[PDB]
């Protein structure tokens, strides 16, 4: 298979592929996200499209992992949907498993995991 | 156990083997298989070694009673004698006899009763698990009014190449000779037949 | 339709002292009614003051001893030569059988040595791996002749003070290792006596903190 | 191997002061039929190591192949293959009893039980055996099979213990093997009359005699034994 | 296995000039106690016989002997001797030969005449097993062999023998799953008998 | 298939239960007074249990005819263990197994037996056949008292078959003692 | 062998015996048949030793990791999952294990779910296993109450223990007892089941069929 | 068991073992294999130990009244029919292996009688579990003419082989010699080559260590 | 193991029975909410069942996340029809049978399906699983009607189980209708 | 089945009979139980039909691998091959095969390779289920350096006794003599060899 070393060391000790990323982050769309007393807010941007969109069918940027738990993002669209149906699969075998629903920390570090087995694994960027 | 009987000019020759087993362990180096009922009629005795000497010993048993009753019964008399208990007794029993009897008349007579109890008159009788081996040989080599050095001759011959090859018999080469001049006894040791 | 195990006979006793372990087997080696050989041992001394036996099917017994002896190899490889002790020796041979669930050694294990106290302690181990720490435990084709009498001698069971009408039992001794040697060889020879796989030789390890030492006596060949 | 379809019979072994003997018959044989003669049973492996094999014939030809490999690749980069990184039987029999252990772990075992005999470096002997489970021992005489339930007997009459073997001359010990030779033909009947028999001493180098025949036999006294019972 | 049915277990051993009996009192189906007052040892005169086994065929092998014992004394006007006793109990065993009863009988006396104490065990079939130390019986005889090739020695005293038969006993007793609710033991001399009921862990 | 007996200080009560093995609506005894203190119950592979309790019958009976006289509980029960020991080695063996409860009037005492298929007789202050003893025991040997009354051992019963009828309906409950053989009706 | 536990208003009674038989020879007299799985779970031993003893200390090694990567005590719940996935990953392949798992903590308060190597985890109050269960079941549901003292559950669990000793051949040796509170468990000792017998006959009168 | 016959120049000479076990375990350390059917006629038994007896006991019996019938001493061949018969009517269910031998005024004869009713004639024979170790010896040494102290010692050597290297067979050899013209020699323990060491200690246990519930006087 | 189930006009019932495999005293449900408006009850070999009720609801819960949207009680049934057969060909097949109860809100009606271990879907008017059907058939088939009420419907459950408590404790009784999923606690 | 092969002064014959049997019925009269594995190299094969024949199959596509990479094989190495494939898949296979072969240093030599896969030289071997009949004739006929007639007679002789024996084989005999001239074919019918 296809295994080459993409993301790799510079002699300043930088990896460019997780930079580029970041840039790529970059020119996506503008989220936020605020806490309350009792709640939390997340606002999303949309992208000043053409007038023909069809706003029902068109996926919504955030998205509910699980009925306690939502995830909105920013940068590339189809990652940001892997990442989503992973977080959605191990949220059901956890709640499968351990007979409770996951914790907010641990949903995140399972997501960001993901990422950095992406970052230091062998053919794909 | 390799047993045969043959007839020959001046009458009949039976020669067996002498080993008897256990399976693996040779039980005894040193039986003897030929077996009278009769002063001129003897069989041998290829199987179970229970069943054939009871055999035996009710058949000389009832010879005798003929005999002090009737007079000497003939060699077909004998056969049928053992034929009786051999087919009667069939699913109990597991008996390979032959008979040879010599008279005045019929000179020498063989007869056979394999398993299942049926009779077979023959000029010669071969039976015994070694008997297999030496099929072709005998019927190549068996001919009729032989005299008796060359009955001897055959019969160790035979029973030579039934002990090489076959693994439950061997020990001694045991003759019995009956003619009109009566009955003889022969024995042959491994250093004479494995030579041949 | 092959039956990979066999039966080898054989007979072991561990006992635990206060200060001092033994292990003592049978040198007698059979396979149904014929003798393979009078003087083959089955009690190894395995490093770091640890005595073994795995009594039963030899082949598995020697495998397993085999793969005992290069564990505590590694382990001195792999930790900075430290000394394994004889609880994680147990874990360790736990391990090693269960690792076999399926097609499990077909042995009696038992191992003899001193604790980080300084005790004696004995272990025993089935042939799944299932293991625990005894006073005194033995094994092998004459175990139920031998157990009830160490029963009756070393923990003093059903004895009573004389004169109490059995209202105070008789107290228990910290015996030496001489009394110990003495029931050892008392209970083989009686085992010899009634037992037909029992006989020909004795061998004795005894583990102090002084090191393993080794005592023979020869049974009855018959 | 499931069931053994060619066999041979017993070997038998003994050690006495300065080395070894062992001794095989060269029959194999086919269920009750006496099919093969001349089917030489013991290997020597170099000059200081006799192997003897009983049981499937196929089991051993393999075996005999796989120890040939072993020379050779002892020989290999080994200037010092003739002196004292020679091979011993120590190293053979640990090869072949892992070899046996190891296929029947698989239950797929090599069919045969064996003896290796020899003598070390050191001058002390060597006699040990190994079946097709695995199982092995050592003894001052040694038996598989038939052998194992008469041939031990005769023999551990001139060696009894471990302080018989410096009583026992070279002499002795083969007067003894070629004697219970002679009883296995009297009453294993799977057996033959010709066998094979190997010498390994400290002083004298390996000695293997073929074409051995069993001697002078008693059957005098069968022509007094006449029916069974009450015949004659 | 019907012998391991039941349960129970019987010891004889030889004194001085006396002798000694000893058996459990168990009783169970399978592995549950039905009774702890189940005497295996039964007495024709001065002659002591313990059976181990079914105990169906206990109690039948008890009334068939004391019918035996009774004739026997009507038509000899004497007591039966424990040597020709175990002749009567071979040949009562072996005329069972193909469905054979399923115990494990023991006898114990005092030969009146000579004064020699007297001890024997048979199979089911009937085979003797002549001692002149001891002889043991039931589900549990592989301890019972194990205390006493230890345990016995040649010649004891009654209060000796007692302490050790009882001990033999208990021991083996509290290694056999099936053995064990309570015990008896008969100490036998020429002009005494004396019965003891020892005391147990009962589980 | 509920056998359970109990024998307190004058009397012996004896429990059976009231149920069969099918679809049918019918309260089933399984007990036959064999004298007139002297009763059996019984339980076991269906036929033979009826069979073998009626033959027993009237064997009892025609030897009450024959001597005008009663016999004890003792010999009742020695001569029903025989029969069971004989039977046991017969070809048609019966698989039947019996609690027999008598009021001896020569002694003037109670007595239980228990005897089972094979022919083993134990004389107890309480028994029982098939699974009750599995489930009544701990409370039989944490309760009872040889010296209870007619009424203590009613009421332990009734603990009995109340314990019975956790794990599982009624019992038949029947009362010998000196007076004879009586049923009891408002348990 | 028999083996109880039971919940009440002072959180988890824990009592075993400590025979082990090989068909009619005792083998063994001292066996543990509590698992200390961990200073706050206990686990009880039926079926197989080996598969018990193994995979309950595999299962303290995966409730340390999990108190590890959680930085929480784990649940009783999670653990008793843990075990029977595991064992349900190995059905068919001849496993034999019937166990309690019993623990306390803050959200659940005391409690015990039985783990059986067919797949089987059921949560409960009063649990018995063994050839002696009916005994000791009939003890505990004639004296099992809620309110019940430290004490008198523990006596309570001997009892039983007891009860099923004196009728079961292939129960008794000794009784091990064990107290489970929210701060982990503490052991109430070994017991002699023969003197045992004896104390209790002679202080309540019971087992009057027996002579002593 | 070890059991064996052998043939000298005047007479017969049967040795045996004596020791009896149930599986494993020795269930009888001395025990008597030599069954005397008559004075002169002696048979040795392996197999099931009270088949053996059972059936050595008939044929005696039996063999007595024929004797007293007849008013003459026994004959060996006329023990070996009724044995054979016997056994031959139960086909092979009574587990019987003898070697039976004797003296009668025809002289000396020894035959070996199996569990299904076959016999053998020969001069050295032996049966049991041990059986193929003295035969080892016997064909070692057995000689065609042998006194009778050269015979008891080569059946005594043969029981020995037996007792060392059959784990069925051991403890003690007893012998039974019959001579043509001589009475009967029954030889027990003619050899006892397994005497148990003497113990570590010794185990007697004071008066009063063993708890008495009740005591109770017996009346016989 | 008692599982039933009855499809009214407007509803959906079912009834578990609550007991277990012993010795313990608890309250065993054996229903699993596979949506806000499907229900799944098993029976068959203990931990199977749970297992694959466990599984299903899984994935149930994870399509109805994905696409914020909720099966069909058709969809749910011929999705867990397909498990079963797929399993039935495995080295470990599952030993469990199901009724599914629904009430779709598209077409607004209520549905009752039956699977067993082999894969075999039937929908029908009212089912069970086990020798519940052999003795609540009669009653089924002579009094039911498709336009029954809830309180009919509960009524002739009612009388089923007073019918199966005859031949023999407890029902655990879930109700499916346009407002969910809901337990009985006066039955 | 009935096959041998004999080594003679001048090379090597193969012979066999020509009856296959699916019990009691004859389903082939006329079968070809000697094949070429290569130009000088032969086999007899019994046993299993399919199994003999897909050995003979492989051994001749490794033999002509062989022949084309490294020269002309051995009989040896031909037997060699034989025994691989029938050791390694003993557990599977029925198969006893005599290999004959040819070459012009070693003359002619036979291999046999029975059940289980052992490897066996011989001055001449025989196999089959007639072959039992034989053991003693050709052990009391065989001779070394033998003529090319001897050598067909010996053949004849024995095959002959073994189909009259044996119900298993029957129909004509078939040989194949391999010598520095080359193969030849040779075919004898019943009214040839049933006289003898």
């Amino acid at each position: 298979g296809y295994d080459r070393a993409l993301s790799i060391f510079s002699p300043d000790g930088h990896i460019f592929q997780v930079e580029y990323a970041l840039e790529a982050v970059k020119r996506g769309t503008c989220a936020v996200g605020v806490k309350g007393k009792n709640c939390v807010v997340l606002g999303c941007e949309r992208r000043s499209t053409l007038k023909l969109q069809d706003t029902r069918i068109t996926p919504s940027k955030v998205s509910k992992i699980d009925s306690h738990v939502v995830l909105s993002f920013s940068g590339l669209n189809a990652d940001s949907r892997i990442l989503i149906e992973k977080a959605r699969v191990e949220a059901q075998s956890h709640r499968l498993t351990l007979e409770d629903p996951v914790t907010v920390e641990y949903l995140t570090r399972y997501v960001a995991g993901v990422q950095q087995r992406y970052t230091q694994s062998g053919g794909v960027r | 156990t390799s047993i045969m009987a043959v007839t020959f000019k001046d009458g009949v020759i039976l020669g067996a083997d002498s080993r008897t087993t256990t399976g693996a362990y040779i039980a005894n180096r040193v039986t003897d298989k030929l077996t009278r009922v009769h002063d001129k009629i003897w069989c041998c005795r290829s199987g179970s070694a229970a069943d054939t000497q009871a055999i035996a010993d009710i058949v000389q048993y009832h010879l005798e009673l003929y005999t002090s009753q009737y007079g000497t019964p003939s060699t077909e008399t004998a056969a049928s004698v053992f034929k009786e208990l051999c087919y009667e007794n069939k699913d109990n029993l597991t008996a390979g006899i032959i008979v040879a009897g010599y008279d005045d008349k019929n000179k020498g007579e063989v007869y056979t009763i394999p398993l299942g109890g049926s009779v077979h008159k023959l000029p010669y009788a071969i039976a015994g698990s070694g008997s297999t081996f030496i099929y072709g040989y005998c019927d190549k080599n068996f001919r009729e009014n032989m005299s008796k050095e060359e009955t001897v001759d055959f019969i160790k011959h035979s029973l030579s190449q039934a002990i090489k090859w076959d693994g439950s018999s061997g020990g001694v080469i045991r003759m019995v000779v009956l003619t009109a001049a009566g009955v003889e006894r022969l024995i042959f040791y491994p250093d004479e037949y494995e030579q041949l | 339709q092959f039956n990979p195990y066999g039966d080898n006979g054989g007979t072991i006793l561990g006992i635990a002292g206060e200060d001092f372990a033994v292990l003592a087997g049978d040198t007698r080696n059979i396979t149904d009614y014929s003798i393979n050989s009078r003087y083959e041992p089955k009690v190894f001394d395995c490093g770091d003051n640890i005595v073994m036996s795995a009594n039963g099917f030899a082949a598995d017994g020697d495998a397993l001893v085999k793969r005992f002896k290069n564990s505590v190899k590694w382990y001195h490889f792999d930790h900075n030569d430290k000394k394994l002790s004889i609880n994680s020796a147990a874990r360790n041979i736990q391990h090693l059988l269960y690792g076999k669930r399926f097609f499990p050694y077909y042995v009696h294990t038992i191992i003899a040595g001193l604790d980080e106290d300084g005790k004696g302690a004995v272990y025993s181990f089935d042939p799944v791996g299932s293991y625990e720490r005894e006073q005194c435990r033995a094994g092998g084709a004459a175990a139920s002749l031998i157990m009830p009498f160490l029963d009756n001698q070393v923990n003093f069971k059903n004895q009573y003070e004389p004169g109490t009408n059995g209202k105070v039992k008789k107290p228990l001794k910290y015996l030496s290792v001489e009394e110990v040697i003495k029931l050892v060889r008392d209970s083989f020879t009686s085992a010899t006596e009634r037992h037909i796989q029992v006989g020909d030789g004795l061998e004795i390890l005894i583990v102090t903190k002084d090191g393993v030492r080794k005592e023979f006596y020869e049974l009855k060949r018959d | 191997t499931q069931q053994p379809i060619v066999t041979g019979t017993s070997v038998i072994s003994m050690k006495y002061d300065n080395g070894v003997i062992i001794a095989a018959d060269n029959l194999g044989s086919y269920g009750s039929l006496l099919r093969f003669n001349g089917v030489e049973r013991l290997i020597p492996v170099g000059d200081n190591t006799v192997v003897g094999i009983s049981g499937d014939i196929s089991d051993m030809q393999h075996i005999e192949r796989l120890l040939k490999d072993l020379v050779t690749e002892n020989a290999y980069d080994n200037p010092l293959a003739d002196a004292e990184e020679a091979l011993e039987p120590s190293y053979i029999f640990e090869y072949l009893a892992t070899v046996m252990y190891q296929r029947r772990s698989k239950m797929n075992p090599l069919w045969n039980a064996i003896i290796v005999a020899g003598v070390q470096s050191n001058g002390d002997q060597f006699l040990r055996y190994v079946n097709l489970l695995g199982v092995t021992y050592s003894s001052p005489t040694l038996a598989t099979g038939f052998g194992a339930h008469m041939a031990n007997p005769l023999l551990r009459k001139v060696v009894d213990r471990e302080s018989d073997i410096p009583k026992t001359t070279v002499q002795v010990a083969e007067e003894a093997i070629v004697n219970a030779m002679r009883v296995l033909y009297y009453r294993d009947a799977r057996s033959s009359r010709n066998f094979s028999l190997a010498i390994i001493d400290k002083n004298t180098g390996l000695t293997f005699k073929k074409n051995l025949q069993v001697e002078n036999m008693k059957w005098d006294f069968a022509k007094d034994i006449k029916g069974y019972g009450t015949q004659k | 296995d019907p012998s391991s049915i039941n349960g129970g277990i019987v010891v004889a051993m030889t004194g001085k000039d006396c002798v000694a009996i000893a058996c459990d009192l168990r009783l169970g189906s399978q592995s549950l106690g039905v009774s702890n007052k189940f005497e295996k040892i039964f007495h024709y005169g001065h002659v002591f016989l313990g059976i181990t086994g079914l105990a169906t065929d206990v109690t039948t092998l008890n009334e068939m002997f004391r019918y035996k014992t009774n004739l026997y004394k009507l038509k000899e006007e004497r007591a039966i001797e424990p040597e020709t006793f175990t002749q009567l109990v071979s040949s009562s065993l072996y005329e069972r030969r193909f469905g054979p009863y399923f115990v494990g009988p023991v006898v114990a006396g005092i030969n009146s005449k000579s004064g020699k104490p007297f001890i024997a065990g048979f199979d089911l079939i009937g085979c003797i097993d002549e001692a002149k130390d001891f002889i043991v019986s039931g589900t549990a005889s592989d301890q019972l062999f194990g205390m006493c090739e230890s345990l016995y020695e040649p010649n004891l005293e009654p209060e000796d023998l007692f302490e050790t038969i009882s001990q033999a006993l208990l021991n083996a007793a509290d290694r056999d799953a099936l053995s064990g609710w309570g015990a008896v033991v008969y100490i036998i001399k020429k002009d005494e008998v004396v019965k003891r009921y020892l005391k147990m862990r009962q589980d | 298939d509920i056998i359970l007996g109990i024998r307190v200080q004058d009397s012996v009560i004896l429990a059976s239960s009231k149920a069969v093995t099918g679809i049918s609506v019918d309260s089933d005894d399984k007990t036959r007074q064999l004298s007139p203190h002297t009763l059996m119950s019984f339980a076991g592979e269906a036929g033979d249990t009826v069979q073998f309790a009626e033959y027993i019958q009237a064997n009892i009976q025609l030897y009450s005819i024959r001597e005008d006289y009663e016999l004890s509980p003792q010999a009742v029960s020695s001569f029903v263990r025989q029969e069971l020991a004989k039977s046991i080695r017969s070809r048609r063996p019966y698989q039947v197994n019996v609690l027999i409860g008598g009021y001896d009037k020569k002694k003037n005492k109670p007595e239980l037996y228990q005897i089972d298929y094979l022919g083993t007789k134990v004389e107890l202050p309480y028994g029982a056949h098939g699974y009750s003893g599995f489930y009544t025991f701990f409370l039989l040997d944490h309760h009872y008292r040889p010296d209870m009354t007619t009424e203590e051992g009613l009421d332990l019963l009734k603990l009995c078959v109340q314990e019975l009828e956790k794990r599982m309906k009624g019992v038949i409950v029947k009362i010998v003692d000196k007076d004879g053989i009586r049923q009891v009706d408002d348990f | 062998t028999t083996t109880l536990a039971f919940r009440f208003q002072g959180g988890i009674i824990v009592a075993v015996d400590s025979r082990a038989t090989a068909g009619n020879w005792v083998a063994s007299q001292t066996v543990k048949k509590v698992i200390e799985i961990n200073p706050f779970l206990l686990g009880t031993m039926a079926g197989g030793a080996a598969d018990c003893q193994f995979w309950e200390t595999w299962l303290g090694s995966q409730c340390r990791l999990h108190e590890l990567r959680e930085k929480e005590r784990i649940s009783v719940a999670a653990a008793s999952k843990i075990l029977s996935n595991l064992v349900y990953q190995y059905k068919g392949a001849g496993l034999s294990m019937g166990t309690m798992i019993c623990g306390y903590t803050r959200k659940e308060g005391p409690t015990i779910y039985y783990v059986d190597s067919d797949g089987t985890r059921l949560k409960g109050d009063i649990f018995c296993v063994g050839s002696g269960q009916t005994f000791a079941y009939g003890v505990l549901d004639s004296n099992y109450k809620w309110d019940l003292s430290v004490e008198d559950a523990l006596y309570l669990g001997k009892r039983s223990i007891l009860a099923a000793a004196h009728r079961d051949a292939y129960s008794g040796g000794s009784v091990n007892l064990y107290h489970v509170t929210e701060d982990g468990w503490i052991y109430h000792g070994n017991h002699d089941v023969g003197e045992l017998f004896w104390k209790v006959k002679e202080e309540e009168g019971s087992f009057n069929n027996v002579i002593g | 068991t070890t059991i064996v016959g052998v043939k000298f120049n005047n007479g017969v000479v049967i040795a045996a073992d004596t020791r009896s076990t149930q599986g494993p375990i020795v269930a009888d350390k001395n025990c008597a294999k030599l069954h005397r059917i008559s004075p002169k006629i002696w048979c040795a038994g392996a197999g099931t130990a009270a088949d053996t007896e059972a059936v050595t006991q008939l044929i005696g019996s039996n063999i007595e009244l024929h004797s007293l019938y007849t008013s003459r001493e026994p004959r060996v061949v006329s023990a070996l029919q009724m044995l054979k018969q016997h056994l031959f009517k139960y086909q092979g269910h009574i587990g019987a292996y003898l070697i039976v031998a004797g003296v009668d005024p025809t002289g000396s004869h020894l035959f070996s009688i199996h569990a299904h009713g076959s016999t053998d004639v020969g001069y050295y024979l032996s049966l049991g579990s041990g059986s193929l170790a003295a035969m080892a010896v016997l064909e070692s040494h057995w000689k065609q003419d042998l006194t009778k102290e050269e015979a008891i010692k080569l059946a005594s050597d043969a029981i020995q082989a037996g007792i060392w290297n059959d784990l069925g067979s051991g403890s003690n050899v007893d012998v039974c010699v019959m001579e043509i013209g001589k009475d009967a020699e029954y030889l027990r323990n003619y050899l006892t080559p397994n005497v148990r060491e003497e113990k570590q200690k010794s185990y007697k246990f004071p008066r009063g260590t063993t708890a008495v519930l009740k005591e109770s006087i017996v009346n016989i």
